[PDB]
């Protein structure tokens, strides 16, 4: 705890200048508790006006304890620098996430670089100027950090690792990502050991996944008693979509069937051809695409549609058309989960997903308006990273399409 | 005096050196001027005469608008020298403000010169009094102190002032201190006679730091000039609002109306700027000419109405609710009020932006809470309860069918035509027994001319000619037609999508006169449903009517 890594931003980049969100009272006061005893532990300082570096801080809970969030996504941008992701850990049969961040504030941050670092903590009303600190150790949400302490973290995981070769740790941000095929109260209990091998080496740590069941899921056509000229059209209409992704869909004999000018509600058939036809393109749809292939050098964007009665779909992709995973998630009512509350549960879940199997987060649109967004998305936020994100206006006929 | 306050560090932008600005020659009358007003600073500390070997320079200057005063250029020197922390750019709404029982305004004089300039920065400063004639080689000083017009004055100040403050405010929680500028707002509630007293303890604590302030003879009296404001000890308002009348009107001039009215909704309920603003929708030059249209002249003149009028706003009570009332005021405008006791306002505000092409009333409703949410953390660091005109049936219905997500706060609903209802609601399966229309349309995009047409399946078929269109107008003219030549109940189907989206969105309000007609159809119908079928596909139906136009 006397060696000071040297940290540099990228050539010719200033540090962040990103506006600080205003916030509630309560938010507020609950802050200024967060950083009068942080500047106590001497992990913060008061700055001066002669800093103009700003990065915005939030308030969230991950039981009556309130947490401080920073978003370091601008700084993370411009710092950038730095020093093989495990592609198995998607495979393992479980996986235990843990937070072992406290880690990073035994280590101190190098001295020149702490004036990128700085925050404000605002006021209501600007009564006041904010509160402006900037940060002595390793904060939490730096890009920096896991790389400063990833000696230290491969020293304490050596004794673990040897004992347990079979076990896949990778470690994001925060985060360590720790899987076994094992049963799952072997694992739950292999889980303790490395939580007290790690308490006991002085690393205090405080979400269980199964990547083993995580599929894309595969195109679904309706199954009905009687159809009609508009469940035709629909399917059709559908069938006709998955034709730019499957190469093996028919419709002539489908709509065959439409031949004439035809009520809307009138009930036809599904003829012999027609039925042997949607039939075949029903095991099309069971086979997964052709030449779809993750590119580690380009962004990852996810998109998302709301279902209604708490369904929500998602993709994931680099490339329109070519979908690296797909999914769709769904709420309980819970006596309240709102749409935002919904949104942003799921937003977690793909964004853990995605850490998962590639290790980066992916872009977002977000089906929602930025202000409305802006204001609430703290109120349901867990995770300490934060995922770029814009915000669209979702077309109807998708919506539809991957229900 | 200056201040024994210590210094906040200073560096120039890297790889940059000081400015070398060459001095303009004066009127000896002028150079008199500083001559006597640079001795009078130098005894006082505030500058220095340098040595020869100080290369920097910056243009100095002496006038008096029709006392003597002293000006400096510090253009190159503010280039060169590093960014500071923003100070302070918002001021606090008075409708934010807790009611006091005594407040005091303190001036702070000579403000910036009372603080010191860090020691390496000053060689910076320098800046040079000609001779009479380049005779004899002028007088060289520096800045010991914080130079007015200089970039880091502002906030190295405020910093000062805030720290000179914490020893004060650490001894008297009871007072309450507000610092904007060169200013101090103390308010107490302590006894007026005590409350003299405090004021006196804090104005020698700011004398000892070196802050001259006012006396009870010369602090301010209420009502307050404060930035646009009135604020009497009760109650708080704009400064008068006076709105010039012109036969002509350029861009300028309407720029600086819709600020005065922008201002003005703060406090005065009903401001309208809608159709005053889609006139700068122009955003040309700012002394082209706009003819005002009938409904900017109707807008502005109910403005002069409201105007008319003398309103004020009340101050903040944080043991009381805070509550927000919400009225339509016409398509697309809306006003509110936020309220802690029945008639007093804290504050009044409007929100009428579209937003896109179309949209309807619950989607600029929920908009418009979304405005005030954000306005009340940012005042109170509260959010309001909501009094709605609209019943939990139209919005519950509203949100669950839109496809977008959306913040719903609690509200109660209040009863005050025009309520907010969703004019109407396309269907959800087709309707039996009712006329299945297979529209279409099209342009040629070079003549532009074009057709709309359909044929449906009772056999009927129809085609209207259609001068300097658009694919994508044609297509909406199509399912205007279709509604217009049907009974109460019809089935559409279409291969746009382009007019799929536009309508499933279900608006009641738009740019285009077309979708206004088309709002004003779908209203009378009973019931409506509209589908999709891929263009060119063969279905039956949409083959038809794309041959047909197509002929
Ligand atoms: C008696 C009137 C009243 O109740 N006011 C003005 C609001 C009280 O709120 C203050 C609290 C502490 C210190 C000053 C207060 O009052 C001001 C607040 C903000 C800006 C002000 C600006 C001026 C001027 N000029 C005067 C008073 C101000
Ligand atoms: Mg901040
Ligand atoms: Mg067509």
């Amino acid at each position: 705890p006397i060696e000071t890594v040297p940290v540099k931003l990228k050539p010719g980049m200033d540090g962040p200048k990103v506006k600080q969100w205003p916030l509630t009272e309560e938010k507020i006061k609950a802050l200024v508790e967060i950083c009068t005893e942080m500047e106590k532990e001497g992990k913060i300082s008061k700055i001066g006006p002669e800093n103009p570096y700003n990065t915005p801080v939030f308030a969230i809970k991950k039981s009556t304890k309130w947490r401080k969030l920073v978003d370091f996504r601008e700084l993370n941008k411009r710092t950038q620098d730095f020093w093989p992701h495990p592609a198995g850990l998607k495979k393992k049969k479980s996986v235990t996430v843990l937070d072992v961040g406290d880690a990073y504030f035994s280590v101190p941050l190098d001295e020149d670089f702490r004036k990128y670092t700085a925050f404000t903590i605002p006021s209501i009303n600007n009564e006041t100027p904010g509160i402006r600190y900037q940060y002595n150790v390793l904060p939490q949400g730096w890009k920096g950090s896991p790389a400063i302490f990833q000696s230290s973290m491969t020293k304490i995981l050596e004794p673990f690792k040897k004992q347990n070769p079979d076990i896949v740790i990778y470690q994001y941000m925060d985060d360590l990502y720790v899987g076994s095929d094992l049963e799952i109260g072997q694992h739950r209990t292999k889980i303790e050991e490395l939580r007290q091998h790690l308490l006991r080496w002085g690393l205090t740590t405080p979400y269980e996944l199964h990547p083993d069941k995580w599929t894309v899921q595969p195109i679904v056509l309706p199954e009905k008693d009687s159809w009609t000229v508009n469940d035709i059209q629909k399917l059709v209409g559908k069938l006709n979509w998955a034709s730019q992704i499957y190469p093996g869909i028919k419709v002539r004999q489908l709509s065959k069937l439409l031949r004439g000018t035809k009520a809307l509600t009138e009930v036809i058939p599904l003829t012999e051809e027609a039925e042997l036809e949607l039939a075949e393109n029903r095991e099309i749809l069971k086979e997964p695409v052709h030449g779809v292939y993750y590119d580690p050098s380009k962004d990852l964007i996810a998109e998302i549609q709301k279902q209604g009665q708490g369904q929500w779909t998602y993709q994931i992709y680099q490339e329109p058309f070519k979908n690296l995973k797909t999914g769709k998630y769904a709420r309980m009512r819970g006596a309240h989960t709102n749409d935002v509350k919904q949104l942003t549960e799921a937003v977690q879940k793909i964004t853990t997903e995605s850490i998962v199997i590639w290790g980066k987060t992916p872009k977002f649109k977000l089906p929602i308006q930025k202000e409305t967004w802006e204001t609430w998305w703290t109120e349901y936020w867990q995770a300490t990273w934060i995922p770029e994100w814009e915000f669209v206006n979702t077309p109807p006929l998708v919506k539809l399409w991957y229900q | 005096p200056i201040s024994p306050i210590e210094t906040v560090p200073v560096k120039l932008k890297p790889g940059m050196d000081g400015p070398k600005v060459k001095q303009w020659p004066l009127t000896e009358e002028k150079i008199k001027a500083l001559v006597e007003i640079c001795t009078e600073m130098e005894k006082e500390g505030k500058i220095s005469k340098i040595g020869p070997e100080n290369p920097y320079n910056t243009p100095v200057f002496a006038i008096k608008k029709k006392k003597w005063r002293k000006l400096v250029d510090f253009r190159e020197l503010n280039k060169r020298t590093q960014d500071f922390w923003e100070v302070q750019l918002g001021i606090p709404h008075p409708a934010g403000l807790k009611k006091k029982k005594s407040v005091t305004v303190l001036d702070v004089g000579d403000a910036y010169f009372s603080v010191p300039l860090d020691e390496d920065f000053r060689k910076y400063t320098a800046f040079t009094i000609p001779s009479i004639n380049n005779e004899t080689p002028g007088i060289r000083y520096q800045y010991n102190v914080l130079p007015q017009g200089w970039k880091g004055s502002p906030a190295i100040f405020q910093s000062s002032m805030t720290k000179i403050l914490e020893p004060f405010a650490a001894q008297n929680p009871d007072i309450v201190i507000y610092q904007y500028m060169d200013d101090l707002y103390v308010g107490s509630d302590l006894e007026i006679g005590q409350h003299r007293t405090k004021i006196e303890e804090l104005r020698q604590h700011l004398l000892r730091w070196g802050l001259t302030t006012p006396d009870k003879k010369h602090q301010k009296e209420p009502p307050f000039l404060w930035m646009g404001y009135e604020l009497h000890p009760d109650k708080w308002t704009v400064q008068p609002i006076v709105l010039p009348e012109k036969d002509s009107w350029t861009v300028n001039d309407i720029q600086k109306l819709v600020g005065k009215l922008n201002w003005a909704s703060q406090i005065y309920p009903g401001i309208k700027v809608r159709q005053l603003s889609k006139l700068l929708r122009g955003t040309k030059a700012l002394t082209e000419v706009i003819p005002l249209t009938e409904e900017a002249e109707l807008e502005l003149a109910e403005n002069r109405e409201i105007l008319k009028e003398p309103v004020h706003g009340v101050y903040y009570d944080p043991s009381k609710d805070l509550i927000a009332e919400i009225q339509k005021q016409g398509q697309g405008q809306w006003t509110y009020q936020i309220y802690q006791e029945p008639f007093k306002n804290l504050k009044t505000g409007k929100y009428a932006r579209m937003r896109g092409a179309h949209t309807n009333d619950v989607k600029q409703l929920t908009e418009a809470v979304q405005k005030i949410t954000t306005e009340s953390i940012v005042i109170w660091g509260k959010t309001p309860k909501f009094k709605l005109p609209i019943q939990k049936e139209t919005w519950e219905t509203w949100w669950t069918e839109y496809w977008q997500a959306t913040w719903i706060p609690e509200w109660e609903f209040v009863n005050t035509p025009p309520l907010v209802k969703l004019w109407y609601q396309l269907e959800k399966e087709p309707i039996v027994g009712a006329e299945t229309f297979y529209v279409d349309g099209a342009a040629n995009r070079e003549t532009k001319l074009g057709k709309a047409g359909y044929v449906t399946n009772k056999g009927r078929q129809k085609v209207v000619p259609l001068t300097n269109t658009t694919n994508q107008k044609t297509e909406l003219q199509a399912i205007y037609l279709a509604l217009q030549d049907s009974g109460l109940e019809v089935n559409i189907v279409t291969d746009s999508q382009y007019a799929l989206g536009i309508i499933q969105a279900q608006p009641d309000k738009s740019e285009s006169e077309l979708v206004n007609q088309i709002i004003e159809q779908l209203i009378k119908k009973e019931k409506v449903y509209l589908a999709w079928v891929p263009a060119h596909k063969g279905i039956g139906g949409n083959e038809q009517v794309d041959k047909l136009v197509s002929a």
